[PDB]
């Protein structure tokens, strides 16, 4: 590493080299945090986490008990040991608390003054973070499994919602229009994710073992349907062209948005060319998941090699996205891990699981 | 209105004459609303269509009981036909061209007979005319001004044709759909209309026709509520119930504008 510092000082290597190499080294040295703790307030398992995209300071967490906790991740104390204190809380005494489990919570991109939370109580609530009051509510005829706002859209502000209905809802936060729907799936839509690269590209994964990419501006259904075999087993499109041999319960675009990682209940993760949905045949081995709802997993950013952190039983499996090589198992949870969210500023990880714990993984040394 | 100044269209008027049932027409209407068929309709036993269509026919002209100069469809037995006779006389003496619409083909035939009874040179186009001759006919009426009146059914005479040669337009019979009447009246006020146009929409006062006018005003208000503005005034002229069988002859956003808009919408 002194070689890295010397090369940076002497201009031999771009500082990009040291930055991404050290980010990768930090991610590889991920371990149970020696001096850090997260305050425990959820009475039930944490189903979702979200660190705000700008300044990466505050973290939302939705629990199976319906409460939403807002934590400050910064060590505002002077000690090396600190607990991520809870700033705010939609608790059981809040007038607008979710009646059932909160399954997805997401900070509004471009601004930390608002966030959103969808629950199995058939509601997508939009909260003002300052007053901590519901600015809006969208009701659905069937329970919400996931939702996502575009991390890129300066123009549109649509929330793509996947419920147990076979339709992907698009709720306009600009003047409230939840009527827009996308047809083409056949069972519950367990995951939805906007492309970080393209403004109007949305990937939706449903229990019909299919993943569809939509240009929501378009009037002609999905753009691409992901196919495991790319055409080896080709059939007229009524039941073929499946992404997995089970329910596809998780989506994640890579950092650049040029590839898509789909995890399904066939104990398989697959990497897809996001421009034509071709399977890249990256192996990843066996990725154990049996979740009946959406599975939240994230990818690394700002590193020499991209990593993907997938909940794997009661562990976090870290894989290399483009080679599939298994990095490691982060092993500190006592029950199945529901979500993991990656802090890209310091290569940190926060994992929420059914054991009512949010565990922080920090690079060692 | 946003294009009229930038298009140099002539002036428009949209008068609505409330015609008066004649003694014989009023008698037939009163006898029908006092008949047993309408009584059964109001009890839900029969469909409403028979009574509705019968009243519309009576207001158009008493062709139910076809009563020399007493042939079928004689103009003096219908008030709207009397008004049309007066209007046609006035407009002909003013050297203008008229566009005479009707919802009913039978009433169009009656108007055609009344026009041959006068010396007016007419030209007819309804659903029975061969399609191949329709655009020719229109061109004829647009070309030579010797033709005075253009008879039309609103379903064929309306709906996209260009009849700018016509100067006056008279909608003889209201329809349940407002849009039929709107397109019929815009057949004349179009790009290429070099003369001031007026629309005369005939309704019989205190009859089913006025109730239909009310229903389609309500429909137009409902349409304007979502097409031009949502501050539309409530329809208060009537409750629009099933008592139209009565004769009542007169005499990136930074989460603050977005949050503010959410609050605005929710407080409503
Ligand atoms: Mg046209």
């Amino acid at each position: 590493m002194l070689g890295f510092l010397s090369a940076r000082q002497t201009g031999l290597e771009d500082p990009l080299r040291l930055r991404r190499a050290e980010s990768t080294r930090r991610v590889l040295g991920l371990e149970l945090n020696k001096d850090r703790d997260v305050e425990r307030i959820h009475g039930g398992g944490i189903n979702t986490l979200d660190i705000e995209p700008v300044e990466g300071r505050y973290m939302l967490s939705g629990g199976s008990d319906g409460v939403i906790v807002l934590y400050d991740l910064e060590n505002s104390s002077r000690q090396s040991y600190y607990t991520c204190k809870a700033v705010c809380s939609i608790g059981r005494d809040h007038p607008d608390v979710h009646r059932y489990s909160v399954e997805t919570v997401q900070w509004y991109p471009h601004d930390t003054g608002m966030f959103t939370s969808s629950s199995f109580d058939k509601t997508l609530k939009v909260w003002d973070t300052n007053t901590l009051q519901t600015a809006d509510v969208f009701n659905f005829e069937e329970t919400v499994y996931s939702h996502h706002m575009s991390p890129v859209s300066t123009k549109h502000c649509l929330v793509a919602v996947g419920t147990r209905g076979p339709k992907v809802q698009l709720c306009d936060l600009k003047s409230g229009s939840c009527s827009h729907i996308l047809q083409g799936h056949r069972q519950e839509i367990l995951a939805v994710s906007w492309s970080p690269r393209y403004d109007y590209i949305l990937a939706t994964a449903s229990a019909d073992s299919r993943v569809k990419l939509w240009d929501v501006r378009r009037a002609s259904g999905c753009l691409i349907t992901l196919d495991q075999h790319n055409g080896k087993k080709s059939q007229a499109v009524e039941s073929a062209n499946t992404a997995h041999n089970g329910k596809v319960n998780g989506l994640c675009f890579t950092s650049d948005g040029l590839h898509l990682l789909t995890v399904g209940t066939d104990n398989r993760m697959r990497l897809w060319n996001s421009s034509n949905g071709e399977n890249t045949l990256v192996n990843y081995g066996k990725v154990c998941n049996n979740s009946k709802k959406g599975l939240k997993f994230t990818v690394s950013c700002g590193c020499s090699s991209e990593f993907v952190f997938v909940p794997y039983g009661s562990t976090i499996a870290v894989y290399t996205v483009y080679s599939g090589e298994q990095i490691t198992m982060l092993k500190g949870h006592y029950k199945t891990v529901d979500c993991c969210v990656f802090q890209s500023n310091f290569q940190e990880l926060y994992s929420g699981s059914r054991d009512c714990n949010i565990l922080a993984w920090v690079p060692s040394l | 209105s946003d294009v009229k100044m930038s298009l140099s269209l002539p002036d428009k008027n949209e008068q609505v004459l409330f015609c008066r049932l004649t003694d014989e027409q009023h008698k037939v209407y009163q006898n029908f609303v006092d008949s047993k068929e309408v009584y059964r309709i109001l009890n839900g036993e029969m469909q409403i269509f028979s009574g509705l269509i019968a009243l519309r026919k009576i207001c158009n002209h008493p062709d139910l009981f076809s009563g020399e100069e007493d042939q079928f469809g004689y103009w003096k037995r219908s008030g709207k036909m009397i008004v049309v006779e007066s209007l046609l006389k006035i407009w002909h003496k003013q050297g203008q061209r008229v566009l005479l619409f009707s919802q009913s083909r039978q009433m169009l035939d009656i108007l055609e007979v009344f026009l041959r009874a006068q010396k007016y040179t007419y030209l007819k186009m309804d659903g029975t005319t061969t399609i191949a001759s329709r655009q020719p006919l229109i061109t004829r009426y647009n070309e030579d001004t010797s033709i005075f009146v253009f008879l039309l059914t609103t379903r064929v005479g309306g709906l996209g044709v260009n009849l700018t040669g016509a100067n006056r337009v008279v909608i003889y019979d209201p329809d349940w759909n407002p849009s039929t009447d709107t397109q019929a009246r815009e057949r004349a006020w179009r790009i290429g209309q070099k003369k001031q146009v007026t629309v005369y929409r005939l309704l019989t006062a205190g009859t089913i026709e006025e109730k239909i006018y009310h229903r389609q005003i309500f429909k137009q208000f409902l349409t304007n509520r979502v097409l031009k503005d949502p501050k539309q005034r409530r329809f208060f002229k009537s409750n629009d119930l099933y008592e139209l069988f009565t004769l009542t002859s007169p005499d990136p956003l930074a989460s603050s504008s977005l949050l503010a808009k959410m609050r605005a919408r929710n407080h409503l």
